[PDB]
């Protein structure tokens, strides 16, 4: 990615709650171990697009 | 919002599944009008809040 | 013109199965229902039902019950229901006397012999024993109190037989001038009036989709099948879903998870010991690109959370493209 | 057949801290990851639970008709295995039906009976002499028994009820309560190896049995065992030591709670909602920390 | 001016019928009652429900 | 917003001792969450608009 060093270091400072957005149901499926609120949230209909 | 789900709203449970296994629908659909009406509600509150 | 969001990708139940205990043994209604002497009311007797079908079939052929009526359960689901701990709590009384056994109800049987919560689930039982418990002369072996100091407590019992002391002057254990034995007869007679007629009282009492059952309705169980979504019925626990192997170790004594939500997400499989995790079979948001429908009716749609590089979409078609957004069927990409 | 108990010496009633105690899971449904608040007969944190203790240096044996104030933490911390049940009812004069908890060295056994009980009831193990072992000689409990309308006799088991010399191997905590004609108890075993009162940590009780005893119960008392040997003179009323067990009594009451399920299950910890001001922040804002 | 005690009915009182509205019966031993009147009559059984 | 707790919001009254002393614990559950879901209700109302 074209980020400078000052863009990197900005965005390690902040931790997004999605990281990315494709979370297929195979892995929450899988996931019964750990529970995921975006899991949570996709099987209650709540999307962040 | 996913957390308000584990509200009764005056039904005589927070669970669908329950109400449709204890109750037919002769007596159900007054308890899943109220749950209806609830979440509806905390729906709205979000929407509000967004 | 333009791109809408249109209701998650919808799963529809394959099939559905019930698992039920294994158990055949039908449950004591002869024992209960057919016994040749019940209890008084004061002293009424509870059995402990367990490990039984409640077909409850059986009694259209002989019994015929005055009143039957069922709190925190509709009567045409006990079929399909199956009831964690049940109690039977029978007893005999007055014909009159019927309608206090009931939730927040007042009277001398309601007070004194016989008390029932309202956070109850179960279903009272009465018929009419005028045929079995009166004979000429007075049937006087069914006791009730009739004086206490307090009301009693919910499925609570009182047998003894101190004097009561009703005035100032103390009784000292010996009857006399307010001083009543607390334990009245009733008078049975077949002459006499039906409202004054001796009645067969049972009180069913039980919880339900809570905790470990062993008394189930007659419902016939259904092999097991994972990995699909199923109309699945556990222990009368209706619903629909995904039912997969677990890691969790419930303890001896629970039935059900249950998430932040309340709703349920594992469940021990009553016939063979074993958790199986729920998860609902519908997930993923969808959307509709669209032109205006005057230009054309032609439509995209963009699968969220599926990977397109036996997938969850509606319908294959042709041209797939795989997107950082999704998966767009309908429409083909170009490099410009 | 019963004779009181003559050599007595006995204090005021000590009192010490239940750092935490007394936590049973409230509900049989399996929750995990949780943060879950309800509220209950709960002992209150940090309360006073009186303690009893039983030992021969001073010959105390000490076994007072306690009140049941609608529900009663009991936690026997013991080796030797002496308290081996209670005496639960309103008079306990056979005027009204009571509750007998017994384990009398081959069953538990379980009856809601009109007990004629003694004055100071006990469970006397004696060295016989068929062989040189320490078991069960007489069962000094109730003399009669009429009108008796429960019973849940167990399966037969030995047990080794030798008198052991050393710290306390055993910690038993019980949960009694009497709600709507049910006599809930919850249970929990945990071994320690401690001389002095109640262990700081958490255990949550798991239900254990829910009686339909269906009696009103006011008063209670703990049944416990006499040892007995040729190494000591005197009759029945005195000849004898008592054992090296010691037992704890606190008083539930309605109290909010903010218990922890942690990822397999168990609960791990909790807050008492209405303790002091950082609980109640606590309870207030459904966290276990505060910024 | 009374103290509706009603427990001497007890003794020989037997209601085939007993509907109360407007309070629960369990909590009629812990209330006052203002305007009271009692409204007295015969009818047939099958005209109670009404 | 001291005024809206003079509101019924369907129950039997807006006095919640009025109704632990009719009703008992049987009863009452169903009316003290009808006026628990309006106050609660009143109060998203004041926190919105504040
Ligand atoms: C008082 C009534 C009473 C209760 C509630 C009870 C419950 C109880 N006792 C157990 C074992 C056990 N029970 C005891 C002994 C005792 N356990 C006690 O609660 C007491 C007071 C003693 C002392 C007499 C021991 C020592 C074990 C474990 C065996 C061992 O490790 O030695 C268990 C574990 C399951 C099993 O037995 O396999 C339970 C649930 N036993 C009883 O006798
Ligand atoms: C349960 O038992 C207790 C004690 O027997 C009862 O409490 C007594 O009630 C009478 C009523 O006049 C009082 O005179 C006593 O002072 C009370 N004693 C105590 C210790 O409370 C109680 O009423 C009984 N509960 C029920 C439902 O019957
Ligand atoms: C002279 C009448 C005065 C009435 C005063 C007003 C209210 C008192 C409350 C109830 C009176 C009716 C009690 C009927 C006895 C209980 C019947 C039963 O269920 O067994
Ligand atoms: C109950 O008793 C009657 C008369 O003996 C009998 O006909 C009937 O079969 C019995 N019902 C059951 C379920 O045992
Ligand atoms: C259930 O019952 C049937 C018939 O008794 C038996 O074949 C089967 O093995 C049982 N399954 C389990 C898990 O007990
Ligand atoms: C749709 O297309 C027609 C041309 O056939 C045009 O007349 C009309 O204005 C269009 N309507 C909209 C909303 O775009
Ligand atoms: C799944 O989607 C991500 C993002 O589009 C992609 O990087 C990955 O390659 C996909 N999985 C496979 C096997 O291609
Ligand atoms: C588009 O670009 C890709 C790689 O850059 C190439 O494989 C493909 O042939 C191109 N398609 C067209 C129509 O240019
Ligand atoms: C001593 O024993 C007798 C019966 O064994 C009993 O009546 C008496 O109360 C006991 N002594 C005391 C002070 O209680
Ligand atoms: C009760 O607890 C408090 C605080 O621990 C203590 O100050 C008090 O002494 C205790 N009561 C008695 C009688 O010891
Ligand atoms: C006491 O132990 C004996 C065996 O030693 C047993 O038979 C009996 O059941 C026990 N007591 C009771 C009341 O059960
Ligand atoms: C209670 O015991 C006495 C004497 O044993 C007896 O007269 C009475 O009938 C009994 N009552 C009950 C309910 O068992
Ligand atoms: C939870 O259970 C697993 C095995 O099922 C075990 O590996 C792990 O150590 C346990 N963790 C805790 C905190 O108990």
């Amino acid at each position: 990615s074209k980020r400078s060093f000052i863009e990197d270091l900005l965005f390690n400072k902040v931790t997004l709650a999605d990281a990315g957005f494709i979370k297929q149901y195979g892995d929450c499926l899988g996931d019964i171990a750990a529970r995921d609120l975006i899991c949570a949230q996709k099987f209650n209909g709540l999307t962040v697009l | 919002l996913v957390k308000q789900l584990s509200s009764n709203f005056g039904a005589i449970s927070s669970v669908l599944n329950d109400i449709l296994s204890r109750l037919d629908k002769c007596e159900a659909e007054v308890q899943i009008d109220r749950l209806i009406t609830g979440r509806l509600q905390s729906l709205q509150t979000y929407v509000t809040q967004q | 013109k333009g791109i809408y969001q249109t209701s998650n990708f919808r799963v529809q139940p394959t099939e559905s199965i019930v698992r039920f205990p294994n158990i055949t043994n039908l449950c004591p209604f002869g024992e209960v229902f057919n016994a040749t002497r019940f209890a008084s009311v004061y002293a009424w007797n509870r059995k402990r039902i367990s490990n039984c079908v409640a077909d409850y079939s059986v009694l259209y052929n002989s019994a015929s019950f005055s009143t039957f009526k069922c709190y925190g359960v509709s009567p045409t689901k006990l079929n399909d229901l199956c009831f964690t701990n049940v109690y039977a709590d029978s007893f005999v009384i007055r014909g009159d006397e019927v309608r206090q056994i009931a939730p927040g109800q007042t009277g001398k049987i309601a007070d004194y012999n016989y008390k029932l919560p309202c956070d109850f689930t179960g279903c009272v039982i009465a018929w009419n024993s005028n045929n079995l418990d009166s004979k000429v002369g007075g049937n006087y072996n069914y006791l009730y109190r009739l004086f206490r100091k307090s009301n009693l407590k919910p499925f609570e019992r009182d047998i003894s037989t101190e004097i009561y002391q009703a005035g100032s002057t103390p009784c000292n254990g010996v009857e006399g001038f307010n001083c009543y034995f607390p334990l009245q007869s009733y008078g049975f007679q077949p002459t006499n009036g039906v409202g004054y007629q001796p009645y067969r009282v049972v009180v069913l009492s039980f919880e339900l989709l809570h905790a470990p059952a062993t008394v189930c309705g007659p419902k016939k169980s259904t092999n097991l099948v994972k990995n699909k979504c199923v109309n699945f019925n556990f222990n009368g626990l209706t619903g629909t879903g995904v039912l997969t192997e677990s890691n969790k170790k419930f303890l001896p004594f629970q039935q059900f998870g249950r998430d932040i939500a309340d709703t349920t997400d594992a469940v021990r499989d009553p016939q063979t010991l074993e958790i199986l995790d729920i998860t609902p079979c519908s997930f993923g948001g969808v959307s509709v690109i669209t032109p205006g429908t005057n230009t054309s009716n032609q439509v995209a749609v963009l699968y969220q959370d599926v990977n397109c590089t036996t997938w969850r979409v509606y319908s294959t078609g042709s041209n797939v493209f795989q997107t950082r957004a999704g998966c767009l069927i309908g429409a083909e990409h170009v490099n410009n | 057949q019963c004779v009181n108990l003559t050599t007595r010496t006995q204090l005021p009633p000590a009192y010490t801290n239940s750092f935490t105690r007394g936590v049973y899971y409230p509900d049989k449904v399996f929750r995990s990851s949780v943060l879950h608040s309800t509220q209950d007969l709960f002992l209150p944190f940090f309360s006073n639970v009186t303690w009893f203790h039983a030992i021969h240096v001073t010959k105390r044996f000490d076994n007072p008709v306690l009140p049941f104030n609608d529900g009663v933490y009991f936690a026997s911390t013991e080796k030797s295995n002496i308290i081996r049940g209670w005496i639960f009812g309103t008079t306990l004069d056979s005027k009204t039906q009571s509750l007998l908890i017994v384990n009398n060295a081959t069953n538990v056994v379980i009856k809601v009976c009109e007990f004629q009980f003694c004055n100071d009831p006990f469970l006397g193990v004696y060295y016989h002499k068929n062989n040189k072992s320490w078991m069960e000689s007489e069962f000094r409990v109730y003399s009669s028994a009429n009108n008796c309308t429960f019973e849940y006799v167990s399966q037969p088991f030995l047990m080794d009820l030798e008198g052991k010399q050393g710290n306390f191997k055993n910690l038993r905590e019980f949960v009694f309560k009497n709600i709507d004609g049910y006599f809930k108890i919850y249970s929990k075993h945990t071994p320690i190896n401690l001389v002095r009162d109640l262990p700081q940590g958490f255990s949550a009780l798991e239900p254990l049995v829910d009686l339909p005893i269906g009696i009103n119960i006011t008063r209670f008392q703990t049944l416990l065992a006499l040892h007995r040997s040729y190494l000591t003179p005197g009759d029945s009323s005195s000849g004898w030591t008592a054992g090296a067990a010691a037992y704890y009594v606190g008083y539930l009451q309605p109290r909010t709670f903010l218990l922890k399920y942690n990822e397999n299950g168990t609960i791990t910890d909790a807050v008492d909602c209405a303790l002091d001001p950082l609980s109640e922040t606590k309870c207030t804002l459904k966290s276990f920390t505060v910024e």
